[PDB]
């Protein structure tokens, strides 16, 4: 459950993401693909190689999702419902991997907003990915 | 696996009592029914829109007994799984594309079946001995992907 | 969320359980302590012993608190608000053993309920074990 | 662990540039911020009560220093993480009571911290080596426990 503090941490932090969501979305991808191998076996259909259009495109709907997550922060489960959708009817996706995307995106946020990530920025936007999994995850059974 | 000596007996004692054409269409359904999200992988299979559906489809009855039966395998070279799995594992990864952690899910739901068809027999101990067990082949099975 | 199948199904299950909820209690935590001895890091306080009244005492107060979710399977993040309170500011049990207990508790009823233990009441009774360990995580942060 | 000598390299190189004390007592306190519960352990050591106070915590600070230390020895020993933790393995079971899964947070909580330090040097090519060794430790912590 967001607190106060952590939805404006939380948009505080997204607020300078900004124009290079995008980026930071395909970084991500491109660290969980190297990381942990695994969650390759859910894009066989795509060209994993470094600077991938493939992956930098989905990096692009990944990091604007997020965006809409961050304005829904008080709605998500209404905000996200064909995401939670397609991911538990059609996508079918592990529960596990989840936590390793929302790593990377931590990793990949802390590489480039030093002045921002501090402890407690760390927390809520953990929380903040936890939540948006759990919602992503809900309609699974 | 670290199994100790009376732990790979027990292994092999109650092993020698499964009808792995039963357990392994036991497992199998009950993995597609209690994991729905497994389900991507048999879309081929037909209908598994209920319980019924998926436990009796001969299909999925057919595959847990394949599954089942590269698993007592296993059971016999429990020295060298990685090596035993090793084709096997290469194939799960780069044919088939699936998770790794579908092994793991695999794995407790057959210690459920096992427990479903000792009842007492499956003592604390015994289940312990084939965590160790199931680990080491979901293990053996990843061991592969890259 | 259980649905009302899910309802039915593990009303009827734990029905069966009655008056060997205690000892089954206690059978799920040999199994835990057996199969995944890290979990015994938060019983240095115990004998685990084979027969310990400590866990015999103590499974029964685990499948008391289980009675009564499914007494209150309709209410059962207000049913045990208290227990979520305790394991998020005093126990601090870390999330990831939770599944481990659900699990042997799962192991426990299907060696003791074969003709109950169904493909339909597993599925159910594991939804169930999932929801309550998500309660009594709720508080955690 | 099952390291390439280029993966061996990048993760040797970036470590060279790792200011022990600082990275460790950062970790630390990350840890029992992030996941609070961590902070069972730590009662003697005063008010963690805010990230403000925990960051603060020279207890918190000098224990983090102390864990990199033993973690920084390790580096030296990657061939064998198991036999040079054996012993503090023992202690984490024997003494400590500290779940095993509390080495895999800090591990990530750690690699966090590299990258929120090193911005750009902390590729993908070189967080996946990390991802390893914080893996190869955590395993071998967590070896001992019985
Ligand atoms: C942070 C949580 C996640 C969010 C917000 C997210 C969001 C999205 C979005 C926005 C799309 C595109 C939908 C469309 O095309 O309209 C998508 C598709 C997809 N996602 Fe997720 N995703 C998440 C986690 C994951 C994870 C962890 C995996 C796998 C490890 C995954 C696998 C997929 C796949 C395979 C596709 C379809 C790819 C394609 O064929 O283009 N997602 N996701
Ligand atoms: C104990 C773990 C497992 C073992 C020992 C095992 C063994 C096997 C064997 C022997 C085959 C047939 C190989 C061939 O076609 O050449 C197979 C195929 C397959 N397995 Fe696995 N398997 C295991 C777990 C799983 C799980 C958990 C899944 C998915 C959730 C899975 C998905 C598949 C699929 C989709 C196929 C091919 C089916 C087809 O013919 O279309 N396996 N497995
Ligand atoms: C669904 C799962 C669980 C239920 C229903 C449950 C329920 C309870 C209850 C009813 C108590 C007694 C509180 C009192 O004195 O009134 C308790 C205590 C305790 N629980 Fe849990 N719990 C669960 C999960 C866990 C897990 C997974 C662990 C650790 C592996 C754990 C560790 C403890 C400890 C250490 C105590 C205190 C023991 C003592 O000193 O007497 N609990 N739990
Ligand atoms: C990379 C993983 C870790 C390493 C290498 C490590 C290493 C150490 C070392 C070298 C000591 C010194 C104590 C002695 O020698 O008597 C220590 C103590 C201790 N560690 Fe760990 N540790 C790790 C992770 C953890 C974690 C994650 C926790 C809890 C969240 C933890 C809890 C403790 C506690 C409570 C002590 C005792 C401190 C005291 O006496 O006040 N350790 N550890």
């Amino acid at each position: 459950m967001l607190s106060p503090a952590d939805k404006t941490n939380v948009k505080a932090a997204w607020g300078k993401v900004g124009a290079h969501a995008g980026e930071y979305g395909a970084e991500a991808l491109e660290r969980m693909f190297l990381s942990f191998p695994t969650t390759k076996t859910y894009f066989p259909h795509f060209d994993l190689s470094h600077g991938s259009a493939q992956v930098k495109g989905h990096g692009k709907k990944v990091a604007d999702a997020l965006t809409n997550a961050v304005a829904h922060v008080d709605d998500m489960p209404n905000a996200l419902s064909a995401l939670s959708d397609l991911h538990a009817h059609k996508l079918r996706v592990g529960p596990v991997n989840f936590k390793l995307l929302s790593h990377c995106l931590l990793v990949t946020l802390a590489a480039h907003l030093p002045a921002e990530f501090t402890p407690a920025v760390h927390a809520s936007l953990d929380k903040f990915l936890a939540s948006v999994s759990t919602v992503l995850t809900s309609k699974y059974r | 696996v670290h199994l100790t000596p009376e732990e790979k007996s027990a292994v092999t004692a109650l092993w020698g009592k499964v009808n792995v054409d039963e357990v392994g269409g036991e497992a199998l359904g009950r993995l597609l029914v209690v994991y729905p999200w497994t389900q991507r992988f048999f879309e081929s299979f037909g209908d598994l829109s209920t319980p019924d559906a998926v436990m009796g489809n001969p299909k999925v009855k057919a595959h847990g007994k394949k599954v089942l039966g590269a698993f007592s395998d296993g059971l016999a070279h429990l020295d060298n799984l990685k090596g035993t799995f090793a084709t096997l594992s290469e194939l799960h990864c780069d044919k088939l594309h699936v998770d790794p952690e579908n092994f793991r899910l695999l794995g407790n739901v057959l210690v459920c079946v096992l427990a479903h068809h000792f009842g007492k027999e499956f003592t604390p101990p015994v289940q312990a001995a084939y965590q160790k067990v199931v680990a080491g082949v979901a293990n053996a099975l990843a061991h592969k992907y890259h």
